[PDB]
């Protein structure tokens, strides 16, 4: 996952 | 009564802003997987009966203009309005490939006084962006 | 007579103020995944707030970020709804 | 594992950056509406429904009346923020 | 299932903070009528089944103290928690009789990682105060 | 009518  | 009146020629416009690519100068990176969301969202809102339009890698100026123009259109025969935002964000702000713009400036275009044809009608905004840097560790 | 200019607005944020929002480069963001999922299933039969509450719960449960970093490892996320609506909203009938 | 921020609900009398109108004689508008909608449906409507009605009740029925032409005939709309994950009913 | 379990000995504690008189220094006037509300709110929430207690003209410290202690109480047999704030306020802050304090600080105490007994249970906050100075003129 |  990755932060937005 | 207790429900928004849905008896209109059409449900309404569903604007989707899909920002995947940004300018190096912003320090933001490619939002991989955003096309997935955009593809999903559109197919989905289309089913509900919305007239959906999808915009890509918009500048801040573009987002503003795009939305203002929309608020200036004639929503008389529409049950409501819906806007979706997919991009990088920070508290109260939303990114453009260009840079940063206040989420409030984008939605202000539809205020009762500034968008008479959408008066008394639901104005919906879905936003997929960050609102800071905190992390929720969780519990149990 | 008159009506407030801020009335009839609804905001569905993927996360609460001050936090991060999670997105899978392959699966797409959690919030959007969940939203679409619930809309497919109940789009025409549930009230908007019902849908969004269900989305909140889905994102709250089902997901948990996996990263090989103490800071980004096994983190949670909860959406945030802001309603100024004055009536119940249904997408049909 | 549960988000530490989950299951919270905030019912603000007004939207961010605006004023809340209180009647020194009858009390504030938000509370008047919230009390009437509650002491009448609180036991049979989900929390969001109740608050929506309070929103409508406040949005409509009320309208300020002060001398200052700038504070004359003003309106107000409450703001609800929800992180709830289930429906809420005050019974059963 | 799809609704909060309301099957508990108690519905929950309802805290009502009623600030009517403020310190000369704060420069805030007297919130007349605030008592008319408090009584109404008291009766209302009592009717739903809340064990409600009212606190008057509290210093910021006081309010902080109360909310903290309460978050530390044992809510194992409570269906939920509710707090009501009646005071002067501004964007993101609420007034004590001695000054102002961040709403986020008053509510933070009840985070899951800080109040287990209320974990997975609704935590309700009702705030009657200002959030800024802008007015709503209305339309049509 | 006053403001809070």
């Amino acid at each position: 996952y990755v932060a937005d | 009564t207790y429900q928004y009146n849905m008896n209109f020629e059409k449900l309404g416009k569903c604007i989707i802003i899909n920002n995947k690519n940004f300018d190096k100068v912003t320090g933001m990176g490619v939002r991989n997987g955003t096309d997935k969301d955009a593809e999903a969202l559109f197919k989905c809102f289309r089913s509900l009966g919305f007239d959906v339009i999808v915009y890509n890698d918009c500048s801040c100026a573009k987002m503003q203009d795009l939305l203002k123009k929309a608020s200036e259109e004639d929503h008389t025969n529409a049950a409501c309005f819906a806007c979706i935002l997919l991009s990088h964000g920070e508290e109260n702000v939303i990114y453009g490939k260009d840079g940063v713009t206040p989420i409030k400036d984008l939605t202000a275009h539809f205020r009762g006084d500034r968008c008479k044809t959408l008066l008394e009608k639901p104005k919906l905004f879905f936003i997929q962006a960050c609102r800071g840097t905190e992390l929720d560790d969780g519990i149990q | 007579y008159k009506i407030p200019v801020e009335a009839d607005f609804l905001f569905a944020y993927s996360t609460v103020p001050g936090y991060y929002s999670w997105r899978s480069p392959g699966r797409g963001s959690w919030f959007v995944q969940a939203l679409c999922s619930i809309l497919e299933e109940h789009g025409k039969d549930l009230e908007i707030m019902q849908i969004l509450t269900r989305v909140n719960d889905r994102v709250a449960r089902h997901f948990e970020s996996q990263s090989d970093d103490p800071h980004f490892h096994e983190k949670k996320q909860i959406p945030c709804v802001v309603s100024m609506l004055t009536k119940e909203l249904y997408f049909s009938q």
